[PDB]
């Protein structure tokens, strides 16, 4: 129990932090990956002055502070701005002191070795954790399926990637980045609906665009007789109620905004798209290992959960992949989670506890003792 | 230096005393603390054959000056704990008893039949309303069983 | 749901047959042959004792272990009325 | 204004304590009996050996002996492995709880080092005379 109940798991994304404990079945704390610091100097009714503003605060405060984003595409680009979010995960979201709980930290596929170190040195000796861990995304996600050997298209808000594993460990020369995600994907279908006739004028206009992309956009498999189908003009259409009355109608742009991730010439990127990269990737890999990769396609992240992403995929690389191959995309539920779960899976396990980097081992090993 | 404090504080100068005498046989040379060398021998004597990266870690848990050996102080603060975690375990391992004993219908609880069976089974003299006193007063997720939990509760003081 | 049927026997048949032959094995190790037939008369003697309290050995563990799990599935029964109580959902 | 509540209170606890005494003393019968059983059982299934004459039976016996050795053995392991089994199917269960509710009273598998009561004992051996478990010590009279 001393540490059963004790492991931490944070997942440190581009848009949104994953938190928790190992053990339980999904994050306890999800929060923006913002750090605001305010533009002038005044008070909130009650409260003292405030340096910084973590999380949901600053995004509710964001009239009066300069929001600013640690991680840029999955890698940490300001460190005393990720030991901010990190204090706030632990003290105010998560409500436990670090130094008596291990902490399974997440990284992202191509982390620079110097980074890994970095982090393992904040962690340590700055919050004093008695031990931590750091995992690779894509491997949470797909060990969090059951498996070892799969290739994972992991997609959330700054990045997208395709980690080939094998037996555990992912493949480095065969990994492809695609920074376009989420993110990119709101901003295309403001403009898609601006251009509808419209206008995300004041903020309370601009956030709820990120939740109808969410709650209403679709990926359309035959994506060319479904803008042919739009034009017959089905009951394909929906309209969504803003946060007054102002029935906004969305019908087609629904799933234009979801086919820019099989085509990035929709905005202007000229690098190839989500299924071609699948197939790079592949091969790109060793070719006895390819029938595993291609009947193991793990998908997973925020970005992925686009209904009929499966499907699209399905078909979009049983042809391209040779006749003799099966194909299967596997795409669970929980998968704005996997990599969470996957971190929680393992760090809750029975054999993971000889793997904990130890105080021990790092007082005596210095930051190359993690970094592997 | 805060933990050393409570520590000394909470155990005796026997306790020192005694204390004393083990750590000075702990450390070989007489200087003034535990290697992980000087440790690595004690343990076996005690019967143990730990690694490398274990001793360490046994060390670094009550190293405060960063020192990679223990002092008479870190070491107090460390049987401190211990004596802490000796007498916890053998507390909820009598208690974890106690209800096997008082269960025995194996249900896993512990009805007012059975608190009644093992109050009366007791010398002590007592009428239904006290049982059924002490069952409501013990019960709180109010089901009229008394679960482990509970009687962990329940018992949490007595002797 | 019958597509993974063929899921069961792969998986059971597995397992199964896996653990077959390290008990076979481990079983095998502790095993060395009664070699020693007419070599002495009164070997006999000084030799059927041994086995005899090899057997004895033996047995004593198996009651131990035997006891054991009895009262761990009590423990269970008992863990498992706290996973129950400390539900409430609310 | 519930002046006399107190008395109530003090009752439960003295019936408490008269329960727990119960306990202690009625958990060492147990213990025994228990043992009593223990020999029992072996008193049957393996009874004060009696060495046989001296041709056939020392052989036979020993065969006979022998090959009970590989049957009683493979009992003993499938047994092992119900524990293990069972083992397994409580610390999952010790899980099933802590993600539910936090670190709980009485885990059943219990990761203990040696109590300091023993490494004084150990090595000190005569010397260690200190019956400690919590009672601290302040200035007598
Ligand atoms: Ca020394
Ligand atoms: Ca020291
Ligand atoms: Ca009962
Ligand atoms: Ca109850």
């Amino acid at each position: 129990d001393e540490d059963e109940t004790t492991a931490l798991v944070c997942d440190n994304g581009s848009g949104l932090v994953k938190a928790g404990f190992a053990g339980d079945d999904a994050p306890r704390a999800v929060f923006p990956s913002i750090v605001g610091r305010p533009r002038h100097q005044g008070v909130m009714v009650g409260m003292g002055q405030k340096d910084s503003y973590v999380g949901d605060e600053a995004q509710s405060k964001r009239g009066i502070l300069t929001l600013k984003y640690p991680i840029e595409h999955g890698i940490i680009t300001n460190w005393d701005d990720m030991e901010k979010i990190w204090h706030h995960t632990f003290y105010n979201e998560l409500r436990v002191a670090p130094e008596e709980h291990p902490t399974l930290l997440t990284e992202a596929p191509l982390n620079p070795k110097a980074n890994r170190e970095k982090m393992t040195q904040i962690m340590f000796e700055t919050f004093n954790v008695p031990a931590m861990y750091v995992a690779i995304q894509a491997v949470l996600s797909l060990y969090a399926s059951g498996r070892t050997t799969g290739i994972v298209l992991d997609s959330g808000d700054g990045v997208t990637h395709n980690v080939p594993i094998y037996e555990g460990y992912a493949l480095p020369h065969a990994i492809m980045r695609l920074d376009l995600a989420g993110r990119d994907l709101t901003d295309y279908l403001m403009k898609i609906l601006t251009e509808r006739g419209y206008s995300f004028v004041t903020t309370a206009e601009r956030e709820i665009v990120r939740d109808i992309k969410e709650k209403l956009c679709y990926v359309a498999l035959d994506f060319e007789n479904e803008m042919a189908t739009a034009a017959s003009s089905s009951s394909l259409e929906k309209s969504y109620e803003l946060p007054d009355g102002q029935v906004i109608t969305i019908g087609n742009e629904r799933f234009r905004c979801p086919e820019t991730l099989f085509q990035p010439s929709f905005i202007g990127m000229e690098s190839a798209g989500i299924h071609e990269t699948t197939y790079n990737s592949i091969m790109k890999c060793d070719i006895d290992i390819r029938k595993d990769l291609y009947a193991n396609n793990v998908m997973s992240g925020g970005t992925t959960m686009y209904p009929g992403i499966a499907d699209r995929m399905q078909k979009e690389i049983t042809a391209l992949a040779p006749s003799t191959m099966k194909i299967k995309i596997i795409a669970p539920p929980e998968r704005k989670y996997s990599v969470w779960i996957g971190g929680s899976i393992l760090a809750s396990l029975s054999t993971f506890q000889q793997m904990w980097i130890t105080k021990q081992e790092y007082d005596e090993a210095g930051p190359s003792i993690v970094h592997r | 230096t805060d933990q050393q404090a409570e520590a000394r504080a909470f155990l005796s100068e026997e306790m020192i005393a005694e204390f004393k005498a083990a750590f000075d046989m702990f450390d070989a040379d007489g200087g003034g603390d535990i290697s992980t060398k000087e440790l690595g021998t004690v343990m076996r004597m005690l019967g143990q054959n730990p690694t490398k990266e274990e001793l360490d870690a046994i060390i670094e848990e009550v190293d405060e000056d960063g020192s990679g050996t223990i002092d008479f102080e870190e070491f107090l603060v460390m049987m401190v704990r211990q004596m802490k975690e000796d007498a916890k375990g053998k507390s909820e391992e009598e208690l974890a008893n106690c209800f096997r004993i008082f269960d025995k219908n194996a249900d896993g609880f512990i009805d007012i039949e059975e608190l009644g069976e093992i109050l009366r089974a007791t010398g002590e003299h007592v009428t239904e309303e006290d049982i059924e006193d002490l069952m409501k007063d013990s019960d709180k997720n109010n089901d009229g069983r008394i679960d482990f939990d509970e009687f962990l509760k329940m018992m949490e003081g007595v002797q | 749901s019958y597509s993974s049927y063929l899921a069961k026997a792969d998986q059971k048949r597995g397992k199964k047959q896996t653990a077959r032959e390290t008990k076979k094995k481990v079983l095998a190790e502790r095993r060395k042959p009664l070699n020693i037939d007419h070599l002495n008369e009164d070997k006999l003697r000084d030799k059927a004792k041994e086995l005899w309290d090899w057997l004895y050995q033996l047995q004593t563990e198996k009651y131990d272990f035997a006891e054991q799990i009895k009262r761990k599935k009590y423990e269970i029964v008992t863990l498992r009325n706290r996973i129950d109580q400390a539900q409430k959902h609310s | 204004e519930e002046k006399k509540r107190r008395a109530a209170t003090a009752r439960r606890q003295h019936l408490k304590s008269a329960m727990l005494q119960l306990a202690v003393t009625e958990i060492e019968k147990e213990a025994a009996a228990k043992e009593v059983e223990k020999q029992n059982y072996l008193a049957e299934h393996s009874p004060p050996l009696s060495l046989p004459g001296s041709m056939q039976e020392l052989q036979e016996l020993s065969k006979k002996l022998h090959a009970k050795i590989d049957s009683v053995d493979e009992e003993r392991y499938d047994t092992e492995v119900k524990l293990q089994k069972t083992i397994k199917e409580l610390e999952d269960l010790s899980q099933k709880l802590f993600d539910l509710r936090g670190k709980f009273k009485r885990p059943p598998l219990r990761r203990v080092r040696m109590s300091a009561d023993a490494m004084l004992r150990a090595l000190l051996g005569s010397k260690h005379k200190v019956n400690m478990d919590l009672r601290a010590n302040l200035k007598q009279v």
